[PDB]
């Protein structure tokens, strides 16, 4: 994927890996080294005008 | 099967009129949509990602 990765307060089971929103969208990540719960946020976007 | 309302015979007659002798003041609400949520999407971002 692509975004900003961010500490969280969401609280995976044990044997859980991803987060996912509403709409399918993945939301979090367990790190599978040091085994704390990110964030992912997407990279900032928007219209020029 | 549905009832339409209750049936009234109104009492009519060729010399016979209903005149009120008193009235009230009825306050009604009436809700109107006014806008949607003003939307766009980055289409290259949506199917390409
Ligand atoms: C992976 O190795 C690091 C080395 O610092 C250790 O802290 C961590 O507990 C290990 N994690 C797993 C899932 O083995
Ligand atoms: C008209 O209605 C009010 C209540 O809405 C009542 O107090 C009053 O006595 C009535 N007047 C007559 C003429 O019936």
């Amino acid at each position: 994927g692509t975004g900003v990765l961010t500490e969280s307060n969401k609280k995976f089971l044990p044997f859980q890996q991803f987060g996912r929103d509403i709409a399918d969208t993945t939301d979090a990540v367990r790190d599978p080294q040091t085994l704390e719960i990110l964030d992912i946020t997407p990279c900032s976007f928007g219209g020029v005008s | 099967t549905m009832s339409l309302g209750a049936e009234n015979s109104v009492a009519y007659s060729n010399n016979s009129i209903a005149i009120p002798t008193n009235f009230t003041i009825s306050v009604t609400t009436e809700i109107l949509p006014v806008s949607m949520t003003k939307t766009s999407v980055d289409c290259t971002m949506y199917i390409c990602g």
